[PDB]
């Protein structure tokens, strides 16, 4: 079906900024496109109807315009409740359509993740599950990178990761990724490696260990 | 198919 | 003033059948043109229209989920309702029910169709977790390790959410990460707490973790192993 492509998918900025959010769809969906801005925890809020209408008792910083195959939304001046996640959808065609969200967030400077790569604990081990975790500290911007490789192997579909919301301090995000292993399996490998890319690093860093060794 | 408001 | 609200199981089994209402006030599904939407939003993710009903009473489902998918409305009882068929994990989200305008009407003749793109006025969303899993408390593992050392505690294997972490019975918070649950295919949840202190603080760390549902609280001594 029609595709609508929101760019940039991740956006940094800070109070006072003027943003532009731009969706762009396969093919012509006239002006039926509204855009909406959801805040953590909260229902989608609908900011413009029909590609550039203002929706009733929403601030007039915000400004909707285009149609066919490109929309934009912009935001003169960024108050501090923009920080958020905004949405575009396309309601000429079945399915309505969703774009894939444009996350704004606190600029604030390039920090790269200090990590860590934790073993799994004898405890776990006698129940016969190990569970390497790798933790990315404070990094941002948010887009990160990990990698696990055992004996060199690259892993795939055997680990989870979640991050934290961003810091209201810091403005950084925390990263923890866990790969989970039997103990049978977990046995039969030595070397346990985090490999991590990150903007903030000049080139990947890894953090690993060798299984049993004490 | 088209929205039910489509031209 | 519309308002619109979500009800309906917030735990369902795999294979099973939800079925989803939306009660509004403020509008009528006898209204001209009006309709009434469903969008869900797994956690994380973007938003994933599923259906929409008019006041004519014309339906229209997601292609990916029209054969799961059946959407009804009560007129009489402001309410519309979304039954989904034969589960899985993957149909866990937050499900949204939303209000879109039909056309503008002067004396009774439409006379503006802007109003109609876009959905208005949403509900606050309904959490539904898909798992056949039953209750059950965690089991706590230790963590242990700009020269920052980390340690901590991995919550593994409960259900359902959620879970409370604290570290020293809330004495320490300065660099404590407590990270979202992932919820793990065997239909368990997992989760990780972390924290970060100067590496000469190596002080004690006791991470609190306390599972309501199952009645379950730990509170686990972490160090620098090594005897």
């Amino acid at each position: 079906a029609l595709q609508l492509t929101q760019s940039p998918s991740s956006l940094s900025a800070s109070v006072g900024d003027r943003i532009t959010i731009t969706c762009r769809a396969s093919q012509g969906v006239t002006s039926a496109l509204a855009w909406y801005r959801q805040k953590p925890g909260s229902p989608p809020q609908l900011l413009i109807y029909d590609a550039s209408s203002l929706e009733s008792g929403v601030p007039s910083r915000f400004s909707g315009s285009g149609s066919g195959t490109e929309f934009t939304l912009t935001i003169s001046t960024l108050r501090p409740e923009d920080f958020a996640t905004y949405y575009c959808q396309q309601l000429h065609f079945y399915p309505h359509t969703f774009g894939g969200g444009t996350r704004v967030d606190v600029r604030r400077t390039v920090a790269a993740p200090s990590v860590f790569i934790f073993p799994p604990s004898d405890e776990q081990l006698k129940s016969g599950t190990a569970s390497v975790v790798c933790l990315l500290n404070n990094f941002y911007p948010r887009e990160a990178k990990v990698q696990w490789k055992v004996d060199n192997a690259l892993q795939s579909g055997n680990s989870q990761e979640s991050v934290t919301e961003q810091d209201s301090k810091d403005s950084t995000y925390s990263l923890s990724s866990t790969l989970t292993l039997s103990k049978a399996d977990y046995e039969k490998h030595k070397v346990y490696e985090c490999e991590v890319t990150h903007q903030g690093l000049s080139s990947p860093v890894t953090k690993s260990f060798n299984r049993g060794e004490c | 198919e088209l929205d039910k408001w489509a031209n | 003033r519309i308002t619109l609200k979500e009800s309906g199981p917030p735990l369902v089994k795999p294979t099973q059948t939800l079925t989803l209402t939306c009660s509004f006030s403020g509008f009528s599904l006898s209204d001209f043109g009006v309709g009434v939407g469903w969008i869900r939003q797994p956690p994380g993710k973007a938003l994933e229209w599923l259906a929409i009903i008019y006041s004519d009473d014309d339906k229209r489902y997601s292609p990916s989920l029209n054969t799961r998918l059946t959407i009804t409305k009560d007129t009489s009882k402001n309410q519309v309702v979304l039954v989904m068929t034969r589960v899985s994990p993957v149909d866990t989200a937050t499900y949204f029910c939303a209000h879109r305008r039909g056309p503008t009407t002067l004396f009774g003749v439409p006379i503006a169709r802007g109003p109609v793109n876009a959905m208005d006025v949403w509900g606050q969303g309904i959490t539904v977790t898909i798992s056949s899993t039953s209750t059950k408390g965690p089991s706590v593992f230790p963590l242990a390790p700009g020269a920052a050392a980390a340690l901590g505690c991995l919550v593994k294997d409960y259900f359902p959410e959620p879970v409370t972490v604290s570290w020293n019975s809330g004495a320490l918070t300065s660099g404590v990460h407590t990270f979202p649950a992932v919820l793990q295919s065997s239909g368990l949840y997992s989760l990780s707490s972390v924290v970060t202190v100067p590496s000469s603080s190596l002080q004690t760390y006791t991470c609190n973790v306390n599972h309501k549902p199952s009645n379950t609280k730990v509170d686990k001594r972490v160090e620098p192993k090594s005897c």
